[PDB]
């Protein structure tokens, strides 16, 4: 459970720094939805469409 | 002053 | 007009851009159509 | 109604693009664009390079 570690200055310090990269893509049965629209201030403003 | 909407 | 300083920087992609999303969703796409009831 | 709509659904997502795909002048040139009109060009800018 407790494994000392000479070598290093501190013993309880965490001594080694890692860093990870994953990447994953992941075709799935998932369905998803459209994007939506922003509101136009032109049309309710104007009435284009009447 | 209704409406079925469509969707 | 009226600045007179440095501006701050502007990003490469915002949230909304970034997942696609919107405000507020129009109401004439997907819309309402009229309905008679006298 | 409803065949007036379900191109209304078609006519305002093109309105979208035209006041997206030109920042400058938009929600004025979708105006401009139902009636049959056009901006002036000369006051806007415009961009040279991007490194």
């Amino acid at each position: 459970a407790d494994l000392p570690q000479y070598p290093f200055a501190d013993q309880q310090a965490e001594v080694c720094t890692y860093v990870v990269q994953s990447t994953a893509v992941m075709p799935t049965p998932m369905i998803f939805g459209p994007s939506p629209v922003e509101q136009l201030a032109v049309i309710e403003t104007e009435d284009l469409f009447e | 002053a209704g409406n079925v909407s469509l969707t | 007009a009226a600045n007179h300083s440095t501006t701050p920087a502007i990003l490469s992609q915002t949230v909304l851009d970034r997942f696609n999303g919107a405000l507020d969703p129009d109401p004439n796409v997907n819309g309402a159509v009229q309905l008679s009831m006298p | 109604d409803f065949y007036n709509a379900q191109k209304m659904d078609e006519l305002t997502r093109v309105m979208r693009k035209i006041c997206d795909d030109n920042p400058e002048y938009g929600e004025e040139m979708v105006l401009r664009w139902a009636h049959g009109l056009s901006v002036d060009p000369g006051r806007v800018p415009f961009l040279l390079a991007e490194k």
